């Protein structure tokens, strides 16, 4: 259910907890919202993600595109770049 | 299950998921007192308003007390109350026969629907608590119903455990208050002057760790144990001796009964929670059976503890300033009666 | 530099004109009709209080309030599990596990702020990295029960989604002066 | 060093290499320092691992991709003081701080290797060698880590 | 002056400890390795 | 870079040499920090008399008690180090005599050179079991009635041994031993490097 | 309308109103968070508007705010005060000292909350809780009020 | 023997007296009912982790407290704060002395019986918060003053704000000092209760207010000038003879001439950096960690581990509104401290309460601890 | 404010002060909010040149405590100078 398959089981106990309540859940899970996001066609061997504006984003990091078969994926945002 | 980890205190596994369905009662406060002090999960259905079960609350630790609206005649209340529990106790009673619920409902009617629904749950164990003595032709309608329980519930769930405790000794228990009470009567009326109706008390601990144990112990299994007492007494040395720790004076006057129970009658008739009862006078005067059973306290690990030893902290709130300091070794101990 | 005070300078002889003057002051309590006026003054001021639901005390953007773990924009959580959030924490507040995810991307399997340990000291919103952990502005949480005050993930991710318009508004006001 | 930083100019970006399902290298990291290169001729006998260019884009990883298999595989992990190629299954459940350290014997074998059993809220999450100059001098195989 | 006593200094009774930690808890004396890390 | 007086190290360094050479039968060793403050250390003994020197002495009146502590090293053989840090509004300066006490053998009580020690002396003696022989009451300020254990010692747990909860079956707060349900991360945070020579 | 029902209904209703009205509160005064009252007691945020007492002795008092650490030695003492409080009483927890131990909660001197020595109903959280926090909590404690039904309850018991 | 301890008096005090009929002729005041064990558990957390600690000794004097262990750590580490940090400090300093004296003198009112002084000036409070707030986030609690310079830099208009608060204070003082100076029964209640002796005042350590109030001219602000205490003009309000009331009257001087210390602090703030630049002390600015590595990496360890101070260890006072609150910390090597001892201006003044409580009744006791200025996290620590 | 001239003459006389010179509640004086954007100044330390820490590193050029007088005529010596007494102030000598 959960971001990371965190169900209880049929029998757990800790399931009295969610009677008669909800089990808070998130209904955007990050591993497909990041999916959706197109890979950028950079045409650098190397560019870099500031992580989007600037200070107010993720450290400064420069990725190598070099790669042909793969994508470069930004260790902070996973937003994929492509040459 | 759950595999118990933990050093033994609060904020420890213990492994037993325990719905509780009347553990806003006397005897029920204990029971929610070991089974969250031993850490395990209690699950408590409730119906009266959150108001006045905040004093389980701390009892227990921290998403180990889970509380669930129930309703007695919605049969759906008990199936989702008893889910996720592995054990499930019964302490529905009352001594009053309610405008909506009667005997038979308290003690006979819902304790069978819950045990049934607990079957259908896959509860590993039932654990049902009928009054001591209770006979079907007992006098009393509260104690015959209850008798009549204790079988209906075998048949919606076997080898389902049936503690079957005496009248219970604790603070804010009706045994030793109701006597001391008598004190706003000037005389404290007793049939037969108090005599042949020997009573063995039991201290209410004594009855929680027993029953706490039972959950816990696979000895118990279609077991009757009768917790009982370390020490049977005449009821007159008991009236006596309530008095004597109150310090108010004592006065026996025998009462027929035929006209006593026109009193409870009246009381009964009250409808703020009569104070007497009926169904209780008889019960009071109805004789302490012996003790030739599946033995309870002890044989479940808990050994009895007299009643004079903690009766300074029950009766104490009745007596006076002049008392109130005053301390058991003053008073004297009242006697026995192995018959 | 220092200053006397309650010391009178010099012995000031009893003149009758002084004398009357002092025993009028004990007499009619003049001093103490002059303390009632101070009161009637302000009976005629206006009052400062504010409708606590309808108007609110004014809290400016660095208030540190209530946890949040913000997202960007695209949809990825911003943690990336580092773990210094935990580190700096001066109660022990913040607990973080964390495992690659199958995208291969670092990211935090459980992240529990219990919020009755913590004591909103603010570090968590300096020290992140990516600053994912942010202090938001909501101080309105009063919770029944202790194990509601206990945040996972999930509510604190939540609790990011709800306020996250504000939350970039007061972040985008103070991340010059940080 | 120092506190701040003067380049103001642009970095260098290194492609990544799948050395093995051990060793994680995000080499875009190294710092050039041919530990490796040293271990993985002189304390294994793997003689793989190399240098491959010049300047600024010597890459210290195999020309062709041919996994490193060996045992003794892991200390590269231990030996690179960068985190460029680092542990690929405890990649990333843990940081250093919290893990409390309890000094163990290896089981796995009977040479009886020292380590050190880094625990965190209960459960081992990694196993490193501790120096032993007779058994295992900061060693330890890839089955016991 | 001064006294002479033998006895091993045992303060185990005023440390104020519970006894269940005293005499169940093996304390290990040892200079820390260095994480083959660093 | 903070800006350092030299007078001061030169002042505070000569007036420890005069305490010294005025009381020598105690004064082991007397320093003067990187940061301009004094610290003459006394053997326990000497505890009575270099105070009162320094409380009446015309060339060195220390009137009051800043503070008393003890910081306890338990590799040293005498664990505590009591410290006491003096005031003189006369001279403006302040000097530290610090002594050396083991957990059994008790230092004497300055409560007759300065009053002010009457409670800090009771707060050593309920963190750290130091005794002071001649106090005029000496008992637990800071910790609960019963407890039991000196808590700032470094070999006390910090979380304790027991934590106190209402218990309804005796309807009375009770004791048991502590439970904890996250126990306290012992980051480890020592660096493998060291900074300079010091 | 016309059911024995109605009438139990809106008389809790007149009950419940008279209590959430005039909440008589009595503050501990334990650490800080007494502080952050003193300023909800002051004239930005005042109580007595919503019927709040600045100063309630424990026999007069219907609320009892515990603000700041209960120390293993203020425990013995919160519990007898709050047992001697008028029946009708209710408890909020202000600050992370005390729901939950909050910074010093694995102190030896510290209970890690006041849960633990009183039930407690509403838990205000914040190292000071801000007073409009604190107005926000006695005002949801007027919302668990509204909502008891004592009366209903005794009708269909 | 009766146990006074809500008590009427300030925090929890379980004054345990013995009543020789009203008179009172001894108190024992049993504290410990707020240790929470403060220094003990700051051996365990590093030298920025435990700055919080500091802001909940005395609570009613947040950010000089926390000036206290500023200065004890940059004088261990050898660094000094820039020159707007040193002014911020002096100015947040003296608008928490104002609000602590705000704090002292219309609680003192408040046990004695006068109920409006405190209401008049705790809406003045909540205007100084703001202040708090709007420079760190807490109303109170601020975290502001760090170990090595202050945190962040002053909002764009607080000093505006910060002047618009003071033109209008005074008033405000110059209020409650015509409704409880001059009232015969303030006077009455306040004159000739708890005076003490010069010299009797400097043996039990009271040094503070109580220190100045009989006459004794001591303020550490003036005599050791700590941060810019040396370039600002003030006057210390010295007392003559020590009753209450000369002890009341110092405290709303007090208020007057930080009023005037305020005026200076926002009519000369220097333009500059609000921390020292040293990254191995202060963290990295969020631009700087996020585009240069080597202050990702002091940001790293900064955080992580800290900043290793240098072994030794120091006793330093400043002058909090309450009088001398010091820190003794001894230092390791290691990142995070080995003694804290906070010197609490408190647990010396609850000392004198049996001394200055003499011939008094039990209403006298009342006023003693209000006069003590008494805040009980200092003295349980 | 937004008082009738009457109610504040009473105000004014009653208090014996101009309050209303100096309100205490707020109205239109205090800092707008969103007061401008803030370009805050770089301290020294930041020159990209003649910076070595080395030569700007306090933290621990510091030394071991000097040590005078260890176990392992001559005019007498005060603590420090005898301090000097304060002088009265003169915008408000006395009250
Ligand atoms: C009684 C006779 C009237 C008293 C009166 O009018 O006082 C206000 C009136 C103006 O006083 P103020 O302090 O300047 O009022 C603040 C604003 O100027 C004026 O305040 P504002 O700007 O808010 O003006 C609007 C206000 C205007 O309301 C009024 O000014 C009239 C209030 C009448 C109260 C009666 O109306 C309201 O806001 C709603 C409240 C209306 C009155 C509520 C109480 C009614 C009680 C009825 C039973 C008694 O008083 C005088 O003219 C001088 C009175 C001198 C007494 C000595
Ligand atoms: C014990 O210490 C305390 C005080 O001093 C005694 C207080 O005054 C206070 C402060 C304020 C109060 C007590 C306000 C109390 C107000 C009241 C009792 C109002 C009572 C009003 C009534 C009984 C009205 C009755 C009306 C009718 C009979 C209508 C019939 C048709 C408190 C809270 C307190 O605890
Ligand atoms: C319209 C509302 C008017 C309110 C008046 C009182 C509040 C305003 C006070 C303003 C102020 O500060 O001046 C005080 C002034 C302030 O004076 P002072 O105390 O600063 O000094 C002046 C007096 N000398 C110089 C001699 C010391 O006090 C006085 O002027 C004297 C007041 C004497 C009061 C005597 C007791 C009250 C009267 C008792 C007799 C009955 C009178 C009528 C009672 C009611 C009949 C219906
Ligand atoms: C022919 C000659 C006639 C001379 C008449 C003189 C005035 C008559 C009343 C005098 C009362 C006695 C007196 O002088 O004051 C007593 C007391 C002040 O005494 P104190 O200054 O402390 O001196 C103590 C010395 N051992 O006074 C007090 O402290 C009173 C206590 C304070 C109580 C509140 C005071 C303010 C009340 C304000 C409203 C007063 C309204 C009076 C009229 C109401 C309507 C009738
Ligand atoms: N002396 C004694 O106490 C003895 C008791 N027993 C047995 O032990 C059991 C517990 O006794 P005790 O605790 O004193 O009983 P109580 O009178 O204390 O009530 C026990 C619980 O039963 C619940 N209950 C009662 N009637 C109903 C109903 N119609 N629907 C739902 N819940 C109900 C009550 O909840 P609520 O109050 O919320 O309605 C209460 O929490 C009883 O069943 C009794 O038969 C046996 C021998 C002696
Ligand atoms: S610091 Fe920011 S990013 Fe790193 S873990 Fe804590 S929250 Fe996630
Ligand atoms: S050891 Fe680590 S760092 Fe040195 S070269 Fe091999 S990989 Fe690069
Ligand atoms: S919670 Fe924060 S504020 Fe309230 S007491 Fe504990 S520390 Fe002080
Ligand atoms: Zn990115």
């Amino acid at each position: 259910i959960t971001h990371t398959g965190q169900v209880y089981d049929e029998k757990d106990y800790r399931r009295v907890r969610f009677v008669d309540r909800q089990k808070e859940v998130n209904e955007n899970f990050a591993i497909d919202l990041i999916a959706q996001q197109p890979v950028n066609e950079v045409e650098h061997r190397i560019i870099a993600c500031d992580g989007g504006g600037g200070a107010l984003g993720h450290p400064k990091v420069y990725i190598n595109l070099d790669k042909e078969t793969k994508t470069g994926t930004c260790g902070y945002c996973g937003l994929q770049f492509k040459q | 299950a759950v595999i118990p980890h933990g050093k033994g205190g609060r904020s420890s596994v213990s492994g037993v998921v325990a719905t509780v369905f009347g553990a806003t009662g006397f005897l029920g406060r204990y029971v929610v007192n070991h089974l969250g002090r031993m850490g395990s999960q209690v699950i408590i259905p409730y119906r009266c308003d959150v108001y006045d079960i905040m004093h389980l609350r701390l009892m227990g630790d921290l998403g180990q007390l889970t509380f669930l609206e129930w309703d007695a005649r919605d049969k759906d209340s008990i199936r989702k109350a008893v889910q996720h529990s592995n054990v499930v106790i019964n302490l529905i009673g009352r001594e009053w026969e309610t405008r909506n619920f009667d005997f038979e409902d308290v003690f006979v009617n819902i304790p069978r629907a819950i045990a049934q629904a607990s079957k259908e749950a896959g509860v590993e164990r039932f654990i049902h608590v009928s009054h001591l003595n209770a006979s079907m032709k007992s006098s009393s309608k509260s104690l015959r119903s209850k008798a009549v329980g204790e079988k209906e519930v075998r048949s919606v769930f076997p080898e389902a455990i049936i503690i079957r405790p005496s009248d219970i000794f604790g603070r804010e228990d009706r045994f030793l208050n109701h006597f001391a009470n008598y004190r706003w009567f000037l005389a404290v009326p007793l049939v037969s002057l108090g005599f042949k109706t020997v009573k063995q008390p039991v201290y209410v601990a004594d009855v929680s760790k027993g029953i706490v144990n039972a959950t816990k112990d696979p000895d118990a299994v279609g077991k009757t144990f009768a917790f009982t007492g370390p020490n049977r007494y005449l009821l007159f040395h008991l009236v006596k001796y309530i008095f004597g720790m109150t310090h108010r004076t004592f006065i026996p006057y025998p009462l027929p009964l035929f006209v006593y129970s026109w009193i409870g009658k009246l009381f009964g008739l009250s409808p703020f929670e009569p104070w007497t009862t009926k169904d209780k006078v008889e019960r009071i005067h109805i004789s302490d059976v012996m003790p030739t059973d599946l033995p309870g306290l002890e044989d479940l690990g808990v050994q009895p503890t007299p009643l004079e030893l903690k009766s300074i902290e029950v009766l104490r709130r009745h007596r006076t300033y002049r008392w109130l300091s005053s301390e058991i070794e003053e008073t004297k101990p009242a006697k026995t009666v192995n018959y | 530099t220092y200053k006397y005070v309650n010391k009178k300078e010099q012995e000031s002889e009893v003149d009758m004109k002084s004398a009357t003057d002092n025993a009028a002051r004990i007499l009619m309590w003049t001093e103490l009709i002059r303390g009632l006026g101070m009161t009637l003054s302000y009976l005629f001021r206006e009052p400062a209080t504010i409708n606590y639901p309808f108007e609110k005390g004014p809290l400016s953007p660095r208030f540190r309030g209530e946890h949040a773990l913000r997202r960007y924009p695209s949809g990825e959580e911003r943690c990336i599990a580092c773990k210094l959030c935990e580190a700096i924490c001066p109660a022990q507040a913040i607990t973080i596990e964390a495992e690659p995810r199958a995208d291969g991307s670092r990211r935090t399997t459980r992240y529990d702020i219990d919020m009755t340990k913590c004591i909103y000291c603010g570090f968590c919103q300096e020290a992140c990295p990516v600053d994912a952990i942010v202090e938001g502005p909501n101080f309105e949480f009063s919770t029944e029960t202790h194990e509601e005050l206990l945040y996972n993930k999930e509510k604190l991710l939540n609790n990011g989604d709800k306020w996250e318009a504000e939350i970039a508004a007061n972040i985008q006001a103070d991340y010059l002066y940080r | 060093g120092s506190d701040r930083s003067r380049f103001l100019e642009g970095k260098r970006a290194v492609e990544d290499k799948n050395i093995g399902p051990l060793v994680k290298t995000i080499m875009t990291r190294c710092i050039q320092c041919t530990r490796c290169i040293r271990f993985a001729s002189e304390i294994a006998g793997v003689d793989d691992l190399g240098t491959t260019g010049r300047g600024n884009d010597m890459q210290v990883g195999t020309y062709i991709e041919k996994m490193f298999m060996s045992e003794l595989s892991g200390n590269v992990i231990d030996i690179c003081p960068v985190g460029a190629l680092t542990s690929k299954p405890y990649a990333f459940t843990a940081r250093p701080w919290e893990t409390r350290k309890t000094e163990s014997i290896d089981v796995m074998d009977a040479v009886g290797s020292n380590i050190v059993v880094s625990t965190r809220t209960g459960e081992v999450m990694r196993i490193l060698p501790r120096m032993h100059e007779d058994i295992n001098e900061e060693w330890i195989s890839d089955k016991t880590r | 002056q001064l006294i002479t006593v033998d006895e091993k200094l045992d303060i185990t009774t005023l440390t104020g400890v519970p006894e269940e930690h005293i005499k169940t808890r093996k304390v290990r004396i040892f200079v820390p390795a260095r994480n083959n890390m660093q | 870079v903070r800006p350092r007086s030299d007078v001061t190290h030169k002042q505070l360094s000569a007036f420890g040499e005069y305490v010294a050479e005025i009381l020598p039968k105690y004064v082991q060793q007397v320093q003067v920090s990187c940061l301009d403050e004094l610290e003459i250390c006394i053997h326990p003994d000497g505890v009575i008399p270099t105070l009162t020197f320094l409380r009446d002495h015309t060339n060195a009146q220390f009137k009051s008690l800043a503070d008393l502590t003890a910081v306890d090293v338990p590799t040293r053989q005498n664990r505590f180090e009591i410290v006491y840090n003096l005031l003189s509004l006369r001279f403006n300066s302040r000097i530290r005599v610090k002594t050396y006490a083991d957990e059994l053998t008790p230092i004497d009580s300055i409560v007759s050179v300065h009053i002010a020690a009457n409670w800090y002396e009771r707060e050593v003696w309920d963190m750290f079991g130091v005794f002071f022989f001649n106090h005029p009451d000496l008992r637990r300020i800071l910790t609960d009635y019963g407890f039991e254990g000196h808590p700032f010692r470094k070999d006390f747990p910090l979380t304790g041994y027991v934590e106190l909860r209402y218990d309804d079956e005796v309807k009375r707060v009770v004791a048991e031993p502590v439970e904890l349900a996250q126990e306290f991360r012992k980051f480890d945070l020592n660096s493998p490097w060291e900074a300079f020579p010091a | 309308r016309s059911r024995a029902e109605y009438v139990v209904t809106k008389l809790d209703d007149l009950i419940n109103w008279a209590r959430r009205s005039s909440l008589w509160p009595m503050t501990f005064g334990l650490a800080c968070c007494a502080v952050e009252m003193m300023h909800m007691a002051a004239p930005r945020y005042d109580m007595d508007r919503f019927g709040v007492v600045f100063r309630a002795s424990p026999r007069q008092a219907d609320v009892m705010i515990v603000a700041g650490t209960l120390t293993n030695k203020m425990a013995p003492a919160l519990r007898k005060v709050y047992d001697q409080m008028p029946e009708p009483r209710y408890v909020v927890s202000m600050g992370s000292c005390a729901n939950g131990g909050g910074y010093y909660h694995y102190s030896y001197s510290v209970v890690r909350g006041c849960d633990r020595i009183v039930p407690v109903d509403i838990y205000v959280p914040g190292c000071p809780p801000t007073a409009e926090a604190l107005l926000y909590g006695i005002l949801q404690l007027q919302r668990k009020i509204k909502r008891e039904q004592k009366l209903k309850i005794w009708y269909r018991r | 023997t009766l146990n006074f301890g809500h008590p009427a008096a300030h925090g929890v005090l379980r004054l345990v007296l013995e009543l020789s009929g009203e008179m009172v002729r001894k108190c024992d005041p049993h504290i410990g009912l707020l240790h929470r064990g403060t220094e003990k558990l700051i051996e365990y957390k590093t030298y920025l982790q435990a700055l919080p600690y500091f802001d909940r000794l005395d609570y009613v004097s947040m950010m000089c407290n926390e000036q206290a262990y500023s200065i004890a750590v940059e004088k261990l580490l050898n660094i000094q704060p820039p020159p707007r940090a040193q002014w911020i400090r002096v100015l947040f300093g003296e608008i928490t002395r104002i609000l602590n004296h705000i704090m002292a003198v219309t609680t003192h009112a408040l046990d004695i019986g006068a109920m409006t002084p405190f209401f008049w000036m705790f809406e003045e409070r909540e205007k100084m918060f703001e202040f708090y707030e709007r420079v760190s986030g807490a109303r109170m609690h601020a975290a502001y003053i760090r170990p090595g310079g202050v945190h962040q830099d002053l909002p764009l208009g607080l000093l505006d704000d910060i002047y618009e608060f003071s033109k209008n204070f005074s008033l405000r003082i110059d209020e409650v000092e015509e409704m409880l100076t001059n009232n015969r029964i303030w006077r009455n209640r306040t004159v000739d209760i708890g005076v003490v002796t010069a010299e009797d005042a400097l043996n039990y350590g009271f040094s503070g207010v109580m220190l100045r109030g009989s006459g004794i001219q001591w303020d550490l602000r003036k005599t050791q000038p700590y941060d810019v205490y040396d370039q600002v003009e003030f006057d210390v309000p010295i007392g003559s003879r020590g009753d209450c009331y000369d002890r009341y009257l110092c405290r709303v001087e007090e208020m007057r001439q930080s009023l005037r210390i305020i005026e200076q602090c926002l009519n000369k703030m220097p333009p500059g950096e609000i921390k020292v630049d040293d990254a191995k002390v202060s963290p990295p600015k969020r631009a700087e960690m996020k585009t240069s590595m080597e202050s990702l990496i002091h940001h790293f360890k900064l955080y992580t581990e800290g900043y290793q101070v240098p072994p030794g260890a120091t006793y330093t006072a400043i002058e909090a509104p309450k009088g001398e609150f010091g820190v003794y910390l001894v230092s390791d090597g290691s990142s995070r401290p080995y003694r804290c001892k906070i010197k609490a201006p408190g647990f010396a003044h609850l000392a004198g309460l049996d001394k200055m409580s003499k011939g008094h009744m039990l209403a006298d006791v009342v006023a003693i601890i209000g006069t003590q200025d008494i805040v009980f996290g200092e003295i349980d620590r | 404010a937004s008082a009738t001239r009457v109610i504040q003459k009473l105000r004014n006389w009653a208090s014996g002060q101009d309050l209303q010179a100096k309100l205490q509640l707020r109205y239109q004086e205090i800092a707008k909010r969103t007061q401008p954007p803030p370009k805050l100044p770089v301290g020294p330390s930041h020159k990209l040149s003649n910076n070595y820490y080395c030569t700007r590193d306090g933290r621990r050029e510091v030394v071991p405590p000097s040590i005078i007088m260890s176990s392992q005529e001559k005019k007498a010596v005060t603590p420090a100078p005898p301090m000097k007494r304060w002088e009265l102030s003169k915008d408000q000598p006395y009250l």
